[PDB]
């Protein structure tokens, strides 16, 4: 109620001083009420602060790029002066009375009146209040005495402490004060880690502005305080998962030499090289270097953990986890173990112990994995286990507003929690119907074979799904494995090979290929020895490929079969030629490489062209050159579209440019006139104009005719700029 | 609610047919929007369409809409942007619901909607999900930034609805491979507008060491937000005004000093404005920086801080002080604008490129003048209504303080003119309408001193020109209606005084040439073009002879310069229709268009089947082109000696195409072609070839055997108006048994339960009996044959009190009045036949039959009284 | 004024745009290279509120266009220019072509490399339409606005910089006439004229929430990384604050205007690249020094990594650019020699920022040292006052 709110606050208003610094102190201490669920009465406090504001009615300033003058520009053009005297047209005189009388009445304005106005405005105005306290509360700090200011700064940090009891709870109350405190022009004397824990209360990023500001602000109060503020903000930017601040900050905050050197060595992804670099950083940290602080151990510490965490050797990491594991033993529980009781005691230990939903995720995970393993024992608590997602949502509205990559992890798990309950019925009905269904599971299996993450995302992520996939693929085998001898998936759940071959391409991509050996070894003992898994595995073994190549010839001599497709092997044969021509053995390689594609009937065919073109790069004689080029562009004609086929043409266009008036190569080009390049060939086209203008536009006339044919309007506009200029320069 | 009750029907029994709705269905919505385009509170007509959409699907009636859909979609989307208010967003957004399948055009508003309301959220959540086991792979949907912008903002755990989350997870994690697969580095930093950047005022307080400045008006965003909001407390609303009331006041209240010896000095300036060539002082002087967007930032505050007030005054309960301020604001701001005009007179009389003075660092009411009338093109047309009161009180004070001077013409108008000209050029429905009402109140106080009409002649004409042209079909026609009404009055007061072929110097010469060049685009553009043409030709002397002689030079070339088989014929033969709108003048290039003739022969001889007929819009244009071609071919024969003797009977070859137009079988085409061939063609000659014959005999075999239908019977009916002795009048009696053949009692067995109107044989039978309305006048055997077969049907129909044949009886007794009264006295006994007439005589088409029976009544009142002893039971009958 | 009625200033609508039709494909939306025009946009209806704005060096006329898509991808208008255009069109082709391959790599695309040179279509041989939209400003606008935030006439600095220099010639007779004075003048510049952190100052008022300045930090490194790699690898030499436009809502960098075998931008006449100190003061002392090196190093490693992809692409641009330069004369082997001679020269200069071989240098040293070397106030004072490097 408008009167009930106003009068009750007025009773507090009149029974007060009009002494702002007292009243602000009386605001800052002399009521510290919670009122915690809604809002502050900072509204009423600003009104209480306006209790000390004068009830004046002047309120002016001169900076709006101010308005017109009343009479200056009416006295700045002085030429044709009439300046009439008691001869006023009444339309001038009657109008001059009114607006001046309108000037006499309308401009009535007070400050206290607007103060009354903005108060009732702020009755329903949240974002104005966030503007409001940032307006006044800095200017109040001006009129304040220096000694009590230090006490008020303690009192303000104590005022920071008293709703640090009150769990008020993306709407800003502390953050409303905090950014209002953030631009107070450096009057926060200790509160370095005080803000750091305050950061996760609500609204991170408004705070982190205040923190990075003090680190530039020049104060020597302690080099410890310089080091401490350095530590706390180094957490928070890492806390928001922002990478480049963290590996950025410490490399510009280094003390040891390998500390600087390793920090860059790790953050680029050269993780193995960082470990040795951290190792000598550690051996020198067995030190005479006295002033080492908790970074240099702990930075070296988890670096060993991360290097342990990354590639492999999780058993040795479990061996590291034995006398250890705050939850790394539960991360070692993330390493594959289907011993239900042992995890259960671990889980109940873990469930005993704001981060770690992965706790409750794991707490669901094996419990889900157990419940269906008791074959059609249960699925209902798994639907109760969807409430774990319901807690898991509370994160994705805590700290950010934009898509800071906190999401980029927190989505990846939010993906999985549904994928679990998706699998749950998919598990049980498979346990049901086996007790047609090979196709029906092939739906949800191809679906989960589809819903696979981005190919450059994060090595930990693509691992963690590859883990959770095969554990289901085990139970997928575990139902299929008794039932087919029970009868007597036509032959073999070959499913995890797809998880295998994919991680293989990822591992070559994310660049630690030791685990590519470690995965390919595990592929060995499997059913489904028929052609389909063999055609996958030869595709896997070629992806798995001097000493390594001669072992590939040793792989060629006796391993799996020669009954399968020889084009895959001939690709290895021309790559063995590509290894042979890597030793400059051109002729033995290319003839085999030309025969390798000739059996195959094309990436090798372009590469064998490219090898013969690299042979042409070594041999400026046209004989190798025109022989390669017609083969290579035709191999590029054999090459796939929708790729970097454009650059393959571009070198070929450069090679056609590189002809340097050889002769008869275009007859090889015209005989090997290729199918549709155009939409791919569309980007190099303005260049293709100039060379066709320069020289030898035989197939270029053949090219551009079809090009403009099925590409109007892109041919048009530039050439209208071009060709009108071209003949005008020609004539 | 009736329609809402009607809506629940086929839902309630789906055994009760959607086939009941199915023909009226797809007809309805297309007319509904057509009537919605026509309406005068059309959101009502929109409000029905949702509800009628709101119960369908799962009764397979998909295939009906499969023609209709994109018309709905494209218009809705165009409406969807145009909505620009409140619920019509959400309603059109709710209208995004449809029956399943495709189209990314539907994908465009989805994210606009998937946070446009809480309300819709459940529905479209189903949509993209279902859009996500089939060809639902290749989705390139790149509004995916904003889709990401809403969808993550949707997910919010608290007490939000536990399902609302539960979908959103099942959405997002379903595509994790597509999760950030085009997420972008953030590309809306998007800040520090001058909806935010306030300044400060040197305030004071009771503890303060100095006049401690306090930053006024941070609240502007919310202060805007609170007042315009509907659900305000009146105290809260009044404060939102009262806080704004100090605010934009104080934007010049400190500068609002009342000058003393300026009233004479402005009267001296009035004499100095009465002076001209008032040269300025010798200055090549300095000038500071501006960065006038920062000034425009400060302007856009005072732009918005003003345009708020007019958009607040028209709101109720507080208009009183509002307008008083607004009068007083105009009292201040116009006077300063006069000083600014004098400042713009100091900033005038430059000579050639040498230098000037250019003082800086003030503000003025020029844009403030320029804003709010251009901001009268808004919603809440009371604000548009106060916008009329603006330019009134403007032009009131304009003539009050400067009169009707050319300096007074300099003083107010050209600001308000060129903006209103530019607003007329603008491209929103709601924006454009605010100009047009502004043009009218302008036209009152400008036609007196029409030198501005001399100034804006080819200007304001061109403003009208695009106004009918460019504005899209989203709008109701009232703007387009208000367009031509002022526009005919505009071409009135323009061509009101010069009435000879003598005063034809520059401006109207340039203006009419555009009007000639406009005549070729939209039919609604084309239609009032001629109406403005033939009326402006009608008065002020020079007719369509003289005016379209200049156009005869202008239309001698593009009648053949942009050739046929291209240059789409609707506008193109609209120019020939403009030449048909010039054919009422003597010279319309009235011969030698054999290129126009022979190509148009091939344009009609383009076959409607097995030809360029595999590629509803193509249907409507092929309706439009064939109608335009059939009109232009018929007008070519009807044109004076253009094709009357050219190649002999070009009309008969056009009648052969008109026979092919009869086989084209569109009723709307056939009504135009019959009325054109009746009302504009007159040929009485011979076409005895198989062209008449293969139309004549197979059409009756089509009706009798192939049952084809309502156009087919109406074709030979209009042929019976045309081809005298469409021979063997007994063929209709053979059609009558053929009508009896198509009306076997299986349709009566089909009639057990079903509506008889829906009986397509009865639909055939109504058309069959429509034909014998204008049979050759030996309809004596009609009296014997049909009337028994009608009654024998009717008892087999078990029908009474309402007939299919209410009109075919009504025409036949009109035409045959002598055997009418003959057989009526000859059937004087039987009551059932008598009542059949007694209903039909009550039907009002035959009128002489009634007075004839009014003559025969006193004869029959005797004759039955004579017949009194006959039967004693039928006598009682 | 700033706007006027554009197509209303044409009677085209009734003589030629009485054949306004055909709804042409979006202009140059085949140039942003992809496979084929699957759903390439179609321009629908020209906006009528044309704008014409004039900057410190030039003027631009602007034309919004709301299309069949329905969003104003407002291509802007450049009055005719010179064969620099025929050069700069060719160059903007080239750096585009690598940028997809820049997305092809892992850690570049995982950290969002995205080279980002804009599109610009010439339509006559006279007229050039660049794809410049609103709200993308350049530094000399701010740099003059910084000086004109005060009354500081930048010429009055330029006269005063010229004043003490001739005064060095007069009273005594020093040998490092430039060196001591430019050490003195840059200090005197940082004394009385433009200090640093004006760039930190104006852009800090620019966003409204500090996380956006924290966002505006994060972009403004990432583009200005690519200006360096555009600078060194093209061997560009002229950079001026009216030649680097920055995106005031996004954060990109738009950079226009970009024997010894006629070395036309082959050797660079002063050594370092652009690292201006007021811009460094806004660069964010740790993080740009954190990121930009790590940026260019990632740019160094991944782009040079695959097989000859630098080479055959450079075979296109360089064999062109020399044939332009010699015409500014031709030879069949000597061009191809000077091709491969310069091709090795740049690729080795690309490998100059290459690696540490076996002894782990912490960074790419030729990056890491030249990070200091462009930062070095001697080499910064060593160059001319053309680039306004006092700022």
């Amino acid at each position: 109620d408008i009167g009930i709110r106003k009068r009750f606050m007025t009773i507090l208003d009149n029974s007060l001083e009009r002494d702002i610094k007292e009243r602000l102190y009386y605001v800052i201490r002399d009521q510290n009420w919670e009122f915690i669920a809604d809002y502050p009465w900072l509204n009423q406090a600003l009104q209480l602060l306006y209790g000390s504001f004068n009830r004046e009615k002047e309120l002016s300033l001169k900076n709006i790029y101010c308005l017109s003058p009343p009479s200056i520009l009416q006295e700045y053009l002085p030429e044709n002066a009439e300046m009439v005297t008691e001869v006023n047209d009444l339309e001038l005189s009657n109008f001059v009375k009114g607006h001046i009388a309108s000037m006499q009445g309308l401009c009535r304005i007070i400050s206290s009146d607007f103060i009354d106005s903005l108060i009732e405005i702020f009755y329903q105005d949240p974002k104005a209040i966030h503007r409001a306290w940032v307006t006044l509360f800095p200017q109040v700090y001006k009129s304040i005495p220096k000694n009590e200011k230090y006490g008020f700064v303690r009192s303000i940090i104590t005022l920071l402490s008293k709703p640090y009891h009150t769990r008020q709870i993306r709407t800003n109350v502390i953050n409303m004060l905090l950014d209002s405190i953030s631009k107070i022009e450096s009057l926060e004397l200790p509160p370095h880690l005080v803000k750091y824990l305050a950061i996760s209360y609500n609204a991170w990023y408004q705070s982190i502005n205040i923190l990075e500001s003090i680190q530039s602000n020049t104060s020597i109060d302690n080099t410890k305080i310089i080091e401490a503020n350095e530590d706390a903000l180094l957490e928070l930017y890492v806390n928001l998962q922002e990478e480049d601040m963290f590996y950025g900050l410490w490399r510009r905050r280094a003390k040891y030499t390998e500390t600087n050197i390793g920090l860059s060595y790790e953050q680029i992804g050269l993780w193995d090289k960082a470990q040795q670099l951290y190792e000598v950083a550690q051996v020198k940290a067995r030190s005479g270097a006295l002033p080492y602080s908790q970074s240099e151990y702990a930075l070296w510490e988890d670096n060993w953990i991360q290097c342990a965490e990354k590639l492999q050797h999780w058993d040795v990491l479990t061996e590291l986890a034995k006398h250890e594991g705050f939850t790394d033993l539960l991360l070692e529980c993330g390493w594959r173990v289907a011993d239900w009781n042992s995890d259960r005691d671990a889980l109940e230990q873990s469930v005993k112990s704001v981060p770690t939903p992965r706790r409750q995720m794991f707490k669901t995970f094996l419990a889900l994995q157990n419940f269906a393993e008791s074959r059609k024992g249960d699925q209902e608590v798994r639907k109760l286990c969807d409430e774990g997602i319901q807690l898991s949502l509370i994160k994705w509205v805590s700290l950010p507003i934009r898509y800071t990559p906190a999401h980029k992890w927190l989505l990846h798990g939010f993906q999985q929690y549904m994928e679990f309950l998706e699998a749950t019925q998919i598990y049980a009905n498979l346990h049901t119907t086996t007790v047609s269904k090979a196709q029906e599971i092939k739906r949800i299996l191809q679906a989960w074979r589809d819903r696979l993450p981005n190919t450059w995302d994060d090595v930990n992520m693509w691992n963690d799904l590859v883990t959770w996939r095969q554990h289901a693929f085990q139970v997928i085998n575990n139902a299929y494995l008794p039932l087919i001898p029970a009868l007597q998936a036509y032959r073999g759940y070959h499913e995890i090979a797809w998880v295998i071959n994919r991680f293989a391409h990822v591992a070559r991509k994310h660049n630690m290929p030791d685990v590519c050996i470690s995965q390919l070894a595990r592929i060995y003992t499997l059913p489904n020895i028929e052609i389909q898994e063999a055609f996958l595995k030869l595709r896997e073994q070629a992806k798995c490929h001097m000493n390594e190549l001669t072992t590939g010839l040793d792989v060629i001599s006796n391993t799996n079969l020669v009954y399968f497709g020889t084009v895959q092997k001939a690709e290895f044969f021309t790559l063995k030629g590509m290894f042979l021509s890597k030793l400059r053995a051109y002729e033995e390689a290319n003839q085999a490489f030309a025969t390798a594609v000739q059996i195959d009937l094309a990436k090798a065919w372009a590469q064998w062209g490219f090898f013969n073109d690299r042979r042409l790069s070594e041999e400026p004689n046209n004989i190798s050159f025109a022989s390669n080029a017609i083969s290579c562009y035709l191999q590029a004609a054999g090459l796939y579209k929708n790729s970097k086929i454009r650059e393959l043409l571009c070198r070929i266009l450069w090679l056609i440019s590189i002809d340097d008036a050889s002769g008869m190569l275009t007859n090889a080009f015209d005989s090997f006139r290729g199918e549709i390049p155009v939409w791919y060939w569309i980007t190099f086209i303005p260049q293709l104009l100039t060379s066709l203008s320069h020289k030898e536009a035989n197939m270029v006339r053949h090219i551009l005719i079809r090009i403009a044919k099925s590409y109007p309007q892109a041919l048009h506009f530039q050439l209208r700029t071009t060709k009108e200029d071209f003949a005008v320069i020609q004539r | 609610r009736l329609f809402k009750l009607s809506f629940m029907s086929v839902n309630l029994f789906p055994n009760i047919n959607e086939v009941v709705l199915l023909p009226h269905l797809n007809d309805l919505i297309l007319n509904s929007l057509k009537y919605s385009t026509t309406a005068e509170e059309p959101l009502v007509y929109f409000y029905l369409i949702r509800t009628l959409f709101r119960s369908i699907g799962g009764g397979r009636f998909e295939n009906l809409y499969r023609s209709i859909k994109p018309i709905l979609q494209v218009l809705l989307q165009s409406l969807n942007q145009m909505i620009l208010l409140p619920h019509e967003r959400e309603l059109y957004v709710e209208l995004c619901i449809t029956v399943p399948v495709y189209l990314p055009f539907l994908m465009k508003p989805l994210v606009f909607a998937l946070q446009q309301y809480p309300d819709l959220v459940s529905q479209g959540l189903r949509t993209l999900e279902l859009c996500i086991a089939e060809y639902f792979d290749p989705i390139i949907e790149p509004v995916i930034d904003d889709v990401s912008k809403a969808l993550f903002n949707l997910l919010q755990p608290q007490p939000f609805n536990h399902a609302i989350s539960h979908n959103v997870v099942r959405i997002l994690g379903k595509l994790g491979g597509r999760n950030r697969q085009f997420l972008k580095p953030p590309t809306d930093l998007t800040e520090k507008t001058e909806l935010d950047i306030d300044a400060i005022a040197d305030f004071k307080i009771n503890g303060m060491p100095e006049d401690v400045p306090l930053s006024v008006t941070p609240g502007i965003q919310s202060a805007l937000n609170i007042l315009q909001s509907y659900k305000s407390d009146i105290h809260y609303r009044k404060s939102a005004y009262k806080y704004l009331t100090c605010v934009l006041l104080l934007m010049t209240k400190s500068s609002a000093e009342f000058p003393t010896n300026y009233t004479e000095l402005l009267k001296t300036a009035v004499n100095s404005i009465k002076l001209e060539r008032i040269g300025i002082e010798k200055n090549f002087d300095l000038e500071p920086t501006v960065n006038k967007r920062d000034y425009s930032n400060q302007e856009n505050l005072f732009l918005r801080l003003l345009e708020s007030v007019f958009y607040a005054t028209s709101i109720k309960e507080l208009k009183d002080d509002a307008m008083d301020l607004l009068n007083n604001l105009l009292d201040h701001f116009c006077l300063l604008q006069v000083n600014t005009t004098l400042l713009n007179k100091r900033n005038y009389n430059g000579t050639f490129n040498i230098d000037l003075k250019n003082p800086n660092f003030m503000l003025d009411s020029s844009l403030i003048l320029d804003a709010i009338p251009f901001a009268l093109s808004y919603y809440i047309p009371e604000v548009r209504e106060v916008g009329v009161l603006a330019y009134k009180r403007i032009y009131e004070k304009s003539c009050l303080i400067y009169g009707e001077e050319l300096a007074l013409s300099h003083s107010f108008i050209p600001e308000l003119a060129k903006q209103f000209i530019h607003l007329c050029y603008d491209e929103t429905y709601y924006n454009k309408r605010g100009g047009v009402l502004g043009i009218k109140v302008l036209i009152d106080n400008v036609k007196s001193s029409s030198v501005f009409l001399k100034k804006y002649q080819y200007n304001l004409a061109n403003g009208l020109l695009f106004v009918l042209k460019d504005t899209q079909s989203e709008a109701p026609s009232a703007i387009t209606d208000s367009a031509e009404k002022l526009l005919i009055d505009l071409l009135s007061i323009t061509f009101a005084d010069v009435k000879e072929e003598d005063l034809g110097n520059k401006v109207l010469e340039n203006t009419l040439t555009d009007i000639v060049c406009e005549l070729s685009a939209n039919p609604k553009v084309r239609n009032a073009c001629q109406k403005s043409l033939h009326t402006i030709s009608n008065l002020t002397g020079i007719p369509i002879v003289k005016l379209m002689d200049h156009s005869k030079q202008f239309l001698l070339s593009p009648i053949f310069a942009k050739p046929l088989r291209a240059l789409p014929f609707t506008m193109q033969i609209g120019n020939v229709d403009a030449i048909t709108f010039c054919l009422s003048l003597p010279n319309t290039f009235l011969t030698f268009n054999e290129e126009l003739f022979r190509l148009l022969q091939e344009s009609i001889v383009l076959a409607d089947a097995e030809d360029e007929s595999l590629s509803y819009s193509t249907s409507e244009q092929l309706v439009q082109l064939r109608i335009a071609c059939i009109k232009l071919l018929a007008i070519a024969l009807k044109n004076e000696e253009f094709a009357t003797a050219q190649q002999g009977n070009i009309r008969i070859r056009i009648l052969a195409v008109f026979f092919k137009t009869m086989l084209k079988t569109s009723p709307e085409i056939i009504n135009t072609t019959y009325e054109a061939l009746k009302g504009s063609l007159a040929e009485n000659s011979k076409l005895p070839k198989e062209l008449l014959q293969n139309g004549l005999k197979p059409l009756l075999m089509n009706l009798s055997d192939h049952q084809k239908t309502v156009p087919g019977l109406d074709a030979l009916s209009k042929l019976l108006e045309l081809l005298i002795a469409y021979f063997k009048v007994e063929i209709g009696r053979k059609l009558l048994d053929h009508l009896t053949a198509w009306c076997r009692v299986e349709v009566l067995d089909t009639l057990f339960g079903q509506d008889l109107a829906e009986q397509m044989p009865t639909k055939i039978i109504v058309s069959i009996i429509n034909i014998f309305h204008l049979l050759p006048p030996q309809a004596d055997m009609f009296l014997n044959d049909l009337l028994l077969k009608v009654m024998l049907l009717e008892r087999k129909l078990r029908l009474q009190l309402d007939s299919p044949f209410r009109t075919p009886l009504a025409r036949y007794l009109n035409r045959f009045h002598n055997p009418v009264t003959e057989y009526f006295k000859k059937n004087m006994t039987l009551r059932q036949l008598v009542l059949f007439m007694c209903n039909i005589v009550q039907r009002p088409e035959a009128k002489e039959l009634a007075e004839d029976f009014e003559k025969e009544l006193d004869n029959f009142y005797d004759f039955y009284i004579s017949n009194i002893p006959k039967n004693q039971v039928r006598v009682v009958s | 004024s700033k706007k006027e009625n554009l197509e209303v200033l044409c009677p085209h609508l009734s003589n030629f745009h009485h054949q306004k039709f055909e709804d042409i494909e979006i202009p140059g939306q085949y140039l942003l290279n992809k496979d084929n025009n699957v759903h390439f946009i179609k321009i629908a209806r020209f906006l009528p509120t044309v704008d014409f704005v004039r900057g410190t060096h030039s003027s631009y006329r602007r034309l919004m266009i709301r299309g069949h898509d329905g969003s104003v991808h407002s291509f802007a208008v450049q009055y005719p220019a010179v064969r620099h255009s025929r050069r700069e069109e060719r160059m903007f082709q080239l750096y585009r072509l690598f940028n997809k391959s820049l997305s092809k790599n892992v850690e570049t695309r995982r950290r969002s490399i995205q080279f980002n040179l804009p599109i610009a279509i010439p339509l006559s041989p006279q007229v050039r339409i660049m794809n410049d939209s609103v709200s993308f400003t350049t530094l000399h606008e701010i740099h003059n606005e910084f000086c004109k935030k005060k009354g500081f006439d930048p010429d009055d600095i330029q006269d005063f910089m010229a004043d003490k220099l001739n005064a060095a010639h007069d009273d005594a007779l020093p040998a490092p006439d430039m060196t001591i004075l430019k050490v003195e003048i840059f200090n005197s510049i940082q004394t009385m004229f433009v200090p640093s952190n004006v760039l930190k100052d104006h852009f800090t008022s620019l966003f409204t929430q500090f996380e956006d300045f924290w966002l505006f930090r994060k972009q403004f490194a990432s583009q200005y990384s690519s200006f360096v790699f555009m600078s060194y690898m093209m061997m560009i030499n002229n950079r001026t604050p009216h030649k680097i436009h920055v995106d005031k809502t996004s954060g990109n960098v738009f950079t226009l205007e970009m024997p010894p075998d006629s070395p036309i931008f082959h050797n660079n006449e002063p050594v370092p690249f652009r690292l201006t100190p007021n811009i460094q003061s806004l660069i964010g002392d740790s993080a740009l020094e954190g990121i930009f090196a790590v940026n260019l190093f990632t740019i160094s490693r991944a782009l040079i990594e695959p097989d000859n992809e630098l080479n055959t692409y450079l075979a296109l641009f360089i064999r062109d650019e020399i044939i332009s330069w010699f015409s500014n004369i031709i030879e069949n082997p000597q061009l191809r020699e000077m091709v491969q001679t310069n091709v090795d020269l740049i690729i080795r200069k690309v490998a100059q920022l290459g690696h540490l071989n076996s002894t782990p240098t912490v960074t790419t040293q030729f990056i890491l040292d030249c990070i200091g070397s462009a930062v070095s106030p001697r080499n910064l004072a060593r160059t001319d006052v053309n680039f306004m490097p006092w700022f």
